[PDB]
Parts: C-alpha cells; sequence; structure tokens
C-alpha cells in the first residue's frame, strides 16, 4: 500500500561516441606499437616515435589552423568538443515572470 | 660525431640492455613480459632518466658498424608445464562398464604444474587413471583388473623358463629396467601432443612421421607371462619325494585376466615388446628406446633485437608476433644431472613410512597394477645459467634510446619462465663505406 | 603535483638550446591523462574528455 509512493526520477544522459577526430584509435607515440612505412628492399623506416613526441594533439591544433572547427564533418570525424556559455559560466538575470 | 651530449668515441665501444629498468622504463610494460621487454640503451648518470629515453647514439657512416650479440641467461621453469605441453597426455582408457559391454574413449588427463623427480612424475601420470576410477569407475562398473593405461618400469622374463612360460619365483623383480607402458586389451596411449613421450623415454624412429599413438596391437611379443603358482610347487615337492599351475587368482578378487588357453596374461608389456618380442614385427621397428629426460628434452630459445639491428639475410622485419627474426639459436638454459640411488627401490618403503596415505605409493589394484619401484638411476633437473657469444650482426645507423629485446622459442612465441635475459652489444668498425 | 601541493620545482639537464623557441604549460589531472608507451594501461578508468 506503501509502495504506490515511489518517485521515479529518469536516469542521467550519457553519450558514448568516437573521439574528437578519431583519437587513440592508432598507436602513436610508443615504441613496439610504432607504424612501418619502408620499402621492401630495406627496412629502414621512415616512422620515428618518441615518448616526448605528441602527434594526437599536434593534429587537433593543426586543424584549428587551416579552418574552422565548428564546421563538423563526418567522414574524418570532426566536431569539436564543447560547451555552452551559460552552463560554464551562468549568467543569471531571473525570470521575466511578471505576469 | 657518436653523441652530442657526450664527447665521441672511436673504436670499439659498449652498449648494455640491462633488465633491472623496472621503474624507469616500466610505464612503457604493462603488457610487456621478461622475453618482450623494453629497455634502454640511453645509461645517463647525470641526466633524468624519463627524459633520457628519446636520445639517439649515432654512429658515422665512415664505416659500417655492427654490434657483437652475448646473452645471459637463466631460467626456472618446473617440468610440467605448458611450454612442453606436458601437463596432460591423452590416453585411451575403459570409459564404462556395464554380459559386459565394453566402451573405450580417448580421455585426456591433466596432471598439476610444479613437479620434482622423474620418479613422481610416473607415479602421478598413473594416479590420474586412478582418479578416474573414482570418477567414471566407481559411477559405473568398471572393474580393477582394468584401467587402459599402466605405466610401470618392471621386466616380467627373469627367472624365467623359456620351455614353460611362467614367472617361477611367482612375484616379479622390484627393480627398474627401463619405463614401460603396460597396455591393456583395446587401449591404445597417445603422445603425439605432449612431450611425457620423451620424459619415458620412448621415440619414434621415424620422428617426421606425423601421429605417435602406441596401440595394444603394435605391443606383439609382449604379453606378460603369469606368475607360478608356488602353492603347486611346495606340493609337488612331497610327491617327488607333481603338479604345476598358474596365479590366476588373487585375494581381492581381481584376476590377472589369463588367456585362456595359454599361460600369459591378456596385458601387454611395451618393454617385453621391445625386446624378447619380434625382430621386426613387434613395437621395434618403428620406436627406440632411449634414457629417461625429466626435463622432457632441451629445446632452443631464440635471441631477437629486431629494430635495433640489421636482421641476418632471409628475415625482414615483422612487428607481427606470429614471425619474428632468429639471432643465436642457443640452448635453454634447462639442463639434466644424473644421480644414483642404489637403495632406490628401498626408498619407496620410506616413502610409504612418511606417508601412510598410500594415494602416492596407492593401493593395490591388482599385483601388475600397482605403482613401480623408482629407477635406480634418476634425472633431475638443473638450472644453471648460459653463457653465449656470438659474430657481428650489422646495426642500424642511429639507434634509439629505448630498443626492444625479445626471447622466442622454437615454435616462434614469446616464453614464460624467463627472469634473466642479459643484451650485452659492443658495436665495432667492420668495413669502410662512403660518408 | 601531489596533492594540495602549491609548488612544482622542476628542473631539466644541461642540454644545448639551439634554436629554441617558448614555452607553454597547463595543468591536467592524473586521472584523465592516461600512459601512452605502453599498450594498455590498466589504471586508467577514466573515459570523459582527455
Amino acid at each position: 500500500e506503501i509502495n504506490l509512493v515511489q518517485q521515479s526520477m529518469p536516469n542521467r544522459p550519457n553519450y558514448i561516441g568516437f573521439r574528437d577526430n578519431f583519437i587513440g584509435l592508432m598507436y602513436y607515440n610508443s615504441t613496439g606499437n610504432m607504424g612501418v612505412l619502408a620499402g621492401q628492399a630495406s627496412q629502414l623506416n621512415a616512422v620515428v616515435d618518441l615518448q616526448d613526441r605528441n602527434t594526437e594533439l599536434s593534429y587537433q591544433l593543426l586543424l584549428d589552423s587551416l579552418g574552422d572547427r565548428t564546421r563538423y564533418f563526418s567522414m574524418w570525424n570532426q566536431a569539436v568538443d564543447s560547451y555552452d556559455p551559460d552552463v560554464r559560466i551562468i549568467e543569471n538575470h531571473g525570470v521575466e515572470d511578471e505576469l | 660525431i657518436r653523441y652530442s651530449e657526450l664527447a665521441p668515441l672511436y673504436d670499439t665501444t659498449r652498449l648494455y640492455l640491462v633488465d633491472n629498468k623496472s621503474a624507469d622504463i616500466a610505464s612503457l610494460n604493462y603488457q610487456n613480459d621478461h622475453s618482450n621487454f623494453l629497455t634502454t640503451v640511453v645509461q645517463n648518470n647525470d641526466f633524468t632518466p624519463t627524459e633520457a629515453s628519446t636520445q639517439t647514439i649515432n654512429f658515422d657512416e665512415r664505416s659500417r658498424w655492427g654490434g657483437q650479440l652475448k646473452t645471459i641467461m637463466h631460467t626456472n621453469m618446473p617440468n610440467v608445464n605448458e611450454f612442453m605441453y606436458s601437463n596432460k597426455f591423452k590416453a585411451r582408457v575403459m570409459v564404462s562398464r556395464k554380459q559386459d559391454i565394453l566402451e573405450y574413449e580417448w580421455v585426456e588427463f591433466e596432471l598439476p604444474e610444479g613437479n620434482f623427480s622423474v620418479t613422481m612424475t610416473i607415479d602421478l601420470m598413473n594416479n590420474a587413471i586412478i582418479d578416474n576410477y573414482l570418477a567414471v569407475g566407481r559411477q559405473n562398473g568398471v572393474l580393477e583388473s582394468d584401467i587402459g593405461v599402466k605405466f610401470d618400469t618392471r621386466n616380467f622374463r627373469l627367472g624365467w623358463d623359456p620351455v614353460t612360460e611362467l614367472v617361477m619365483p611367482g612375484v616379479y623383480t622390484n627393480e627398474a629396467f627401463h619405463p614401460d607402458i603396460v597396455l591393456l586389451p583395446g587401449c591404445g596411449v597417445d603422445f603425439t601432443e605432449s612431450r611425457l613421450s620423451n620424459l619415458l623415454g620412448i621415440r619414434k624412429r621415424q620422428p617426421f612421421q606425423e601421429g605417435f599413438q602406441i596401440m595394444y596391437e603394435d605391443l606383439e611379443g609382449g604379453n606378460i607371462p603369469a606368475l607360478l603358482d608356488v602353492d603347486a610347487y611346495e606340493k609337488s615337492k612331497e610327491e617327488s619325494a607333481i603338479v604345476i599351475q598358474p596365479v590366476e587368482k588373487d585375494s581381492k578378487d581381481r584376476s590377472y585376466n589369463v588367456l585362456p588357453d595359454k599361460i600369459n596374461t591378456a596385458y601387454r608389456s611395451w618393454y617385453l615388446a621391445y625386446n624378447y618380442g619380434d625382430p621386426e614385427k613387434g613395437v621395434r621397428s618403428w620406436t627406440l628406446l632411449t634414457t629417461s629426460d625429466v626435463t622432457c628434452g632441451v629445446e632452443q630459445v631464440y635471441w631477437s633485437l629486431p629494430d635495433m639491428m640489421q636482421d641476418p639475410v632471409t628475415f625482414r622485419s615483422t612487428r607481427q608476433v606470429s614471425n619474428y627474426p632468429v639471432v643465436g639459436a642457443e640452448l635453454l638454459p634447462v639442463y639434466s644431472k644424473s644421480f644414483f640411488n642404489e637403495q632406490a627401490v628401498y626408498s619407496q618403503q620410506l616413502r610409504a613410512f612418511t606417508s601412510l596415505t598410500h594415494v602416492f605409493n596407492r593401493f593395490p589394484e591388482n599385483q601388475i597394477l600397482v605403482r613401480p619401484p623408482a629407477p635406480t638411476i634418476t634425472t633431475v633437473s638443473e638450472n644453471v645459467p648460459a653463457l653465449t657469444d656470438h659474430g657481428t650482426l650489422p646495426l642500424r645507423s642511429s639507434i634509439r634510446g629505448v630498443q626492444r629485446v625479445t626471447v622466442t622459442d622454437a615454435r616462434r612465441r614469446t616464453c614464460p619462465y624467463v627472469y634473466k635475459a642479459l643484451g650485452i652489444v659492443a658495436p665495432r668498425v667492420l668495413s669502410s663505406r662512403t660518408f | 603535483i601531489p596533492a594540495n601541493a602549491t609548488n612544482v620545482p622542476i628542473s631539466i639537464p644541461s642540454r644545448n638550446w639551439a634554436a629554441f623557441r617558448g614555452w607553454s604549460f597547463t595543468r591536467l589531472k592524473t586521472k584523465e591523462t592516461p600512459s601512452l608507451g605502453s599498450g594498455f594501461d590498466p589504471y586508467f578508468v577514466y573515459s570523459g574528455s582527455i
């Protein structure tokens, strides 16, 4: 008779998709896991990866330089992380509730 | 120059790959075991190790350079393991008995990993089958005369008369003469997939033949002569101052499966088949008899440093896990050391004393089906490091600050049970090339 | 930065500074930063924006 009173609040929204530009979907800046670009008559690579290099970050900065990141693209998955300017900084001005 | 933060060096110089970096390079290892480990070749005393794993050791193109590989490897591993596949053997046993209807099937068995003596290994192989009596043997109706596979060491033709094929003392000699597969009617044993064959010391004579199952059919001239009934032997001396008979009886009611028109049991013996059986139609014509190895044979362990140097001819760099370069091709540091006990057979009365449990010394199922007396000469596992030096392997033009070291076996896959593998490389000039 | 620390001393060994440019700096958080150099970081339990 008392379980006629229960309140339910919906589950919190959760959005799970891929990363900003397919970040960390392939190894860069690692040893043992670095890629190979080399001939078939030599095994000298044109890939040199260092732990003090970052290229996942470098790519993000590079995109911004060459044009807007507000333009979304579904192929290479461009869509930069963002927030609303009324969430991060709360502009508050009351409510117009005079009627 | 050869480095830009140190003076250039000329002639022979040293480099080291040490496995003692486990906190200066172990944030790159969190899925790299010690047989695939990444470790620095840069060992700057007065620079922070974190920021010094990205430094490069230059070598001028005045001459070609090639390191001199040396490897110090110490392994500790048990002799029952997944490494050799010697923790499992597959054997055809009686899987049901119900007028008797008999079923037989290949039933895999598994020895608990970690073991000591050669004598112990044979005993736990027997005990696997007697824990399959506690499975389907006591939940059906299998007779304790039957067991499928039994592993002895006994020879059953001592004190034996050729003209009257009874064992005249009425008991079998309690001395090892070499491992034996005492194999029941309509049963085989399979050791294709394991190295527990090599532990017994039973090998193929064509080893590139596929399959390695030994059938009851294979053994010929291998039937074990029945014991003389010494009651008939005693009470004929009182009439010749006449009867003679086989022991078909036992006091636990477990008769020796005597072949009815013969004085021979239906049990086969591999040891008898090999020696006293047919010369070319016995088991001996496709098998060999060799000394037991507790180690199960000795494998080869390869060295590889695939991205730190140019590989020998007929190899190419692969980061794929299946294939890798081979360098060295040197011995596994596991070796066998023989020891001798002349009270070996008598020290199973002192493991009987210690353990009154008798699940290792075992309850006598039938007087053939019993654990064997220990070998007088045994092989005992020994772990001692192996040190090896090798020729020149041409190096890369410059060497990365951190370089992969990998050890891989003859199956070309990474090796558990390696706790020291130490790369020592010494660069030296080989022969001039244009600069 | 340990936790409630107000100073980070950062010392670099003696190195050439030939053709050096600026610096940049930012503060991250240990939880939200994975280790790169290993195939798997088992201590990374965060899936938000890195």
